[PDB]
């Protein structure tokens, strides 16, 4: 059984596709998006009150 | 009956950076920034009296 073959197969492994779980960024939190404001209305109504 | 008060609270501005508002609704057009000899780089609109 020394006398060898023949690897006639043309291999065509294709990796499959990873998995990607995509993030649910966020670029600014609420606090920043509150503290963006010349103006806030709590402060003026409890300034007021 | 007369008092006087000292009054501290927070101001913010947003840039340019030409106008900040107190808590108290006093909207002042100087800029935060004007030191009085760059007024050419900062804003100011307010009485000049
Ligand atoms: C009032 O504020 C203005 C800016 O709005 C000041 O002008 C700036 O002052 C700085 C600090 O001296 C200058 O920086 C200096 O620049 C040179 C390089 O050119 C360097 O030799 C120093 O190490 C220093 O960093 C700056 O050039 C100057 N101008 C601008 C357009 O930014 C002004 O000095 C302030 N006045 C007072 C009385 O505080
Ligand atoms: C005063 O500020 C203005 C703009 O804020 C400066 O004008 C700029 O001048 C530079 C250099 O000459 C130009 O490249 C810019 O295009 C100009 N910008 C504008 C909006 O005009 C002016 O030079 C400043 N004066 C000073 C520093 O004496």
């Amino acid at each position: 059984s020394s006398i060898s073959t023949v690897d006639s197969m043309i291999a065509l492994d294709i990796d499959p596709l990873e998995n990607t779980d995509f993030r649910v960024l966020e670029l600014y939190s609420q606090k920043e998006l509150r503290s963006s404001n010349v103006f806030d209305l709590e402060e003026i109504m409890r300034e007021f009150n | 009956n007369l008092n006087c008060m000292v009054t501290i609270t927070t101001a913010r501005s947003k840039y340019p950076y030409h106008f900040f508002a107190t808590s108290t609704g006093d909207v002042v057009d100087i800029s935060p920034f004007y030191n009085g000899t760059n007024r050419n780089a900062s804003y100011f609109g307010e009485n000049a009296d």
